[PDB]
RNA sequence: AGGAUUGAAAGGGAAUAAGAUUAAUAGUUCUUAAUCAAGAGAAUGGUAACAUAUCAUGAACUUUAAAAUGGAGUGUGAAAAUCUACGGAAGAGUUCUCUUUUCUUCUUAACAAAAGUAAAUUCCACUGAAAUGAAUCAAUCAGAGAAGUGGAAUUUAUUGGCUUUGUAAGAAAUUCAAUGAAUUGUGGUAUUUUUGCAGUCUUCAUAAAAAUUAAAGGGAAUCUUUUGCUCGUAC
RNA sequence: UGUAAGUUAGCAAGAAAGAGUAGCUCUGGUGAUUAUCGAAUCAGAACUUUAAAGGUUAGGGGAAUCCGACUGUUUAAUAAAAACAUAGCAUUCUGAUAAAUCUAAAAGGUUCAUUACAGAAUGUGAUUUCUGCCCAGUGCUCUG
RNA sequence: UUUCACUCAUUUCGUUAAAUGUUAA
């Protein structure tokens, strides 16, 4: 069993200190520095997390084709398919119904 | 002698709020036209746990009416208002619960919270969980109306003060006994540095005025003017009286 | 299990025998699911004191610290409700 | 370092002006035609001898060609 | 029948959710690919902009222009309205037949343009209005 | 347009790894291989969930999300370590008593690719459940729609989790010879650690903010190359 | 295997008490894929011996009385307790321009991002049971 | 001589000092 050490000067396991261990040549381990774990996009409604965006950092989404962080319709990317879907019908029927209240009724 | 704990609070070192994780400040909107002459619709978007406090709060969000974009507010929650729910402020409002009226077009009988004591500073009265006051009775000749306290007092207001209909939540909070000192000490984490209390009999004569010698005891009546200086007054203060009721 | 301890077997021994009667009270209907005003399921659990949440059916509702609706907040929403009925009509 | 997959991409990478280096490789049982261009190694993994001889015939007469055996340069 | 071609549809999912389309062709049966209820519906893709009497005429014409789209929808991701365009005044849209949605490749954009421009046509007389509105979730 | 200064070498944060090297510095030097920032040279497809090496314009203004959030306990995916099965190669130990024996090595980075192929959760289409079914260690779920079939998406220590591949065997390890030669398979219904995931429990406790980034609503307007400063760095 | 009185019915309880345990050679049970492959675990039987947890690690037990209910804290350096705390019970004042209270003063400061299910000031100390009589004196209060 | 009525110093507050008061409409 092969013991390493921390390769930078931060000695506590802070979340922002993780460290993996991977085997190398001549059966050396290494020290690898890992990412922490991100959150997805929510509904802005009903806060349900989004599909078809990945959960990475703020800043990586810059790095990301300008097609993968964002789904191609209406409220993309900020309201699920049914957050979406809703918004229709109110906006219809409301409207609907407002001719029909209103205006001659 | 030294200074007794109740003069080293006023100082506020140890003593100061313990008030990082708090929501915000919950009251009403600040008054304007649409709130004096219409109606205000709002959204009861999420109900939340404000640290500190028994009920919980409201994150209603108001439309801007003189300009483009959204106005957040922070209400005390009614009991029974959900998600989704919509809200109506103003002089016009429907006698709903949940729903934020002038104390003056209040029925007599009804019951309002969070109730405003002068127009425009946004509540006063009436805010813990499950506390309410109830509209007695108006005066249009001075426009002025009456409402009881929960303590059983009763106070009379300027009719154009506003209030919420209903019952604050969270009733029936202290009803549950406390069972361990553990959880006490968790019951102060958003509030002041004052739960383990020694007995002043217990303490020594130089820390309070109830530092007693070879035997527990006070040695001097416990019931004491209004005018005694900081420092000696401990125990009750203008009592008209003591002992157990029957 | 147990013959009159029902849920406060957890304390023990330890805390007098009437504050564990007591306790229990509150205890069974602070766990306990309701029935969800909007979607009539038994869906609805304690979130914090003061705050409970329909499971399956997306809602938040403000209720008492232990129980979804108190007598003191039932009595209430009848008594606004007759005053907004007189109110409207002379 | 990226790797080609076919024979016409690598074909299109040598008539390039852009080209910085070419290392050949021979191994056990295949040959690696590592280009060096400006950014990335581009390599071609190439199972016979024949179509081998066919790339050193294309390459350009200005670039260096380094020859790598089992024995280190 | 509810679907019936003419009738004007709002779609409620997918790309063009939220766009107002004219129903061609019924079919709630569905074919054999086509294993669901189906209608064929031309809409407005981009709703023209609101012209003034400033720019110049070359603008106002650009402005009122109206892009369309052809797409066969699935029945339930439809609203059907309580309006009716008459496809005898919408022409090149009953021609919009079913065997010609062909599927993996692109729609004809040479018929897309004869349709946005009777699109634009008909809009600018303001025979219809409802129809070319953009809807304001 | 909105509120000044400071306040963290354990909180947030653009981007670097392997091998070698010095009497001593090394994610800093050398070789090789990358990454980031700042520059300079008015679209399609899918029924749908959603998808397309930049692509495929998008100003003022507004909103949403990320950064960014407790603990316990249970199950499980994966990697490493230990143990072990099959198959060998090379070297060493014991050998008067036996031992086809005991022991050592059999390795691989950042960043990217996409032959083959997983577990879990959430959604989409068809159809409509009662003789109620489905499912977990536990639960838990269903006509505001179960199970079935066919799909989409995200997570799994970089691209896309594992094997594999470029890197890359030319390195390194183990041997042999006097610089030059040899090999570097495949597994496991075992244990531990690490890392995620899934739901359950618990609170009169509900368990940070900003810098910074992306998207939406809206319709105003008509590959190559250069640079990357100051300070800490020994023990 | 067996286990008392007492009890807040949860415990007391590892109560107390009794029997077995080694080595060697075997047998059976608990799965996966369609005979092979694997998991340490449980039970059983003969035989032998120096009759077997004990190299290391590893609870003495019982019957009562007093105090504190319990978990917790305490005189750094002679006192760790029956002392402090605690939940429970109770008393007093306060409608917020208030109560308590820091400051020489202050559009000053703390509880207070608060609002009587709250804030502030005290006594007793879980549960059960009960809190007797006295308002003359000293306090405090009064709508006199 | 307290007893009142107004505001004009003064006290206590609220906002982005964002429709107060009187007519018209």
């Amino acid at each position: 069993a092969v013991r390493v050490t921390y390769v930078r000067k931060h000695s506590y396991n802070t979340k922002s200190n993780g460290i993996r261990i991977v085997k190398t040549a001549g059966g050396n381990m290494t020290v690898q520095h890992r990412q922490k774990i991100s959150n997805g996009v929510r509904c802005g409604d009903c806060g349900c997390v989004l599909a078809g965006i990945r959960h990475i950092r703020p800043h990586q989404y810059g790095w990301l084709g300008k097609s993968k962080r964002t789904v191609t319709r209406a409220y993309g990317g900020v309201k699920c398919h049914k957050c979406v879907q809703k918004k229709i019908l109110r906006a219809f029927l409301i409207n609907e119904h407002n001719l029909i209240k209103l205006a001659a009724a | 002698g030294r200074r007794t704990l109740s003069q080293r609070k006023g100082r506020g070192s140890i003593f100061k709020s313990r008030s990082h994780h708090k929501l915000g400040v919950a009251q009403h909107r600040a008054i304007d036209f649409f709130e004096r002459h219409s109606t205000v619709r709002g959204l009861v978007k999420s109900i939340e746990h404000d640290p500190g406090r028994g009920a919980p709060l409201a994150r209603v969000v108001f439309r801007n009416p003189r300009q483009y974009g959204l106005d957040k507010e922070l209400f005390i929650c009614a009991e029974g208002l959900y998600s989704g729910q919509y809200i109506y402020c103003g002089s016009k409002a429907s006698l709903h619960i949940g729903n934020v009226l002038p104390i003056g077009q209040c029925p007599e009988g009804t019951v309002v919270c969070n109730v405003e004591s002068k127009p425009g500073d946004r509540g006063i009265i009436a805010r813990a969980s499950g506390n309410y006051a109830t509209v007695i009775s108006h005066n249009a000749d001075n426009e002025t109306t009456r409402i009881r306290l929960p303590s059983g007092a009763k106070k009379t207001l300027k009719s154009n003060c506003r209030a919420m209909v209903g019952i604050i939540a969270g009733g029936g909070r202290t009803e549950k006994p406390i069972l361990k000192a553990g959880v006490a000490y968790r019951m102060y984490k958003a509030k002041r540095t004052t739960w383990p209390r020694v007995r002043g009999v217990a303490m020594n004569p130089v820390d309070h005025p109830h530092g007693g010698g070879n035997h527990q005891h006070v040695g001097h009546p416990t019931t004491l003017k209004r005018s005694s200086p900081p420092g000696q007054k401990a125990g009750k203060v203008a009592a008209r009286r003591t002992g157990l009721i029957r | 299990r147990t013959k009159k301890v029902g849920i406060v077997g957890k304390y023990g021994t330890r805390y007098g025998a009437s504050l564990r009667k007591v306790i229990k009270k509150i205890e069974i209907a602070q766990h306990s699911k309701y029935v969800c005003p909007f979607c009539c399921k038994e869906a609805v659990r304690r979130t914090a004191c003061g705050i409970w949440e329909c499971k399956g059916c997306k809602k938040q509702i403000a209720g008492g610290a232990y129980t979804l609706s108190t007598i003191s907040g039932a009595t209430v929403r009848s008594t606004v409700r007759r005053l907004r009925d007189a109110k409207n009509s002379q | 370092p990226k790797q080609v997959q076919e024979f016409k991409q690598i074909l299109k990478l040598l008539k390039s002006g852009s080209i910085r280096a070419v290392r050949v490789k021979t191994n056990g049982e295949n040959t690696k035609f590592k280009v060096r261009c400006a950014k990335y190694l581009y390599t071609y993994i190439c199972a016979d001898k024949a179509k081998a001889e066919e790339l050193k015939k294309a390459i350009p007469k200005d670039i260096h060609v380094v020859e790598i055996a089992k024995k280190a340069p | 029948k509810i679907l019936a071609p003419g009738r004007v549809v709002i779609i409620l999912s997918g790309r063009f959710a939220g766009k107002k389309a004219v129903v061609s062709s019924v079919n709630l049966q569905g074919t054999k690919d086509r294993k669901y209820g189906f209608v064929t519906v031309v809409g407005v893709e981009r709703a023209p902009l609101k012209i003034t009497r400033k720019m110049s005429a070359k603008v106002q014409e650009m402005r009122t222009s109206v892009k369309s789209f052809c797409k066969v929808i699935n029945v339930n991701h439809v609203m059907p309205t309580k309006y009716t365009v008459n496809l005898e005044q919408f022409n090149l849209i009953k021609q919009v037949k079913i065997n010609n949605f062909e599927a993996g490749k692109v729609y004809p954009i040479s018929q897309k343009k004869a349709i946005s421009s009777q699109f634009a046509e008909e809009y600018r007389k303001g025979k219809e209005s409802w129809l070319f509105t953009k809807l304001r979730f």
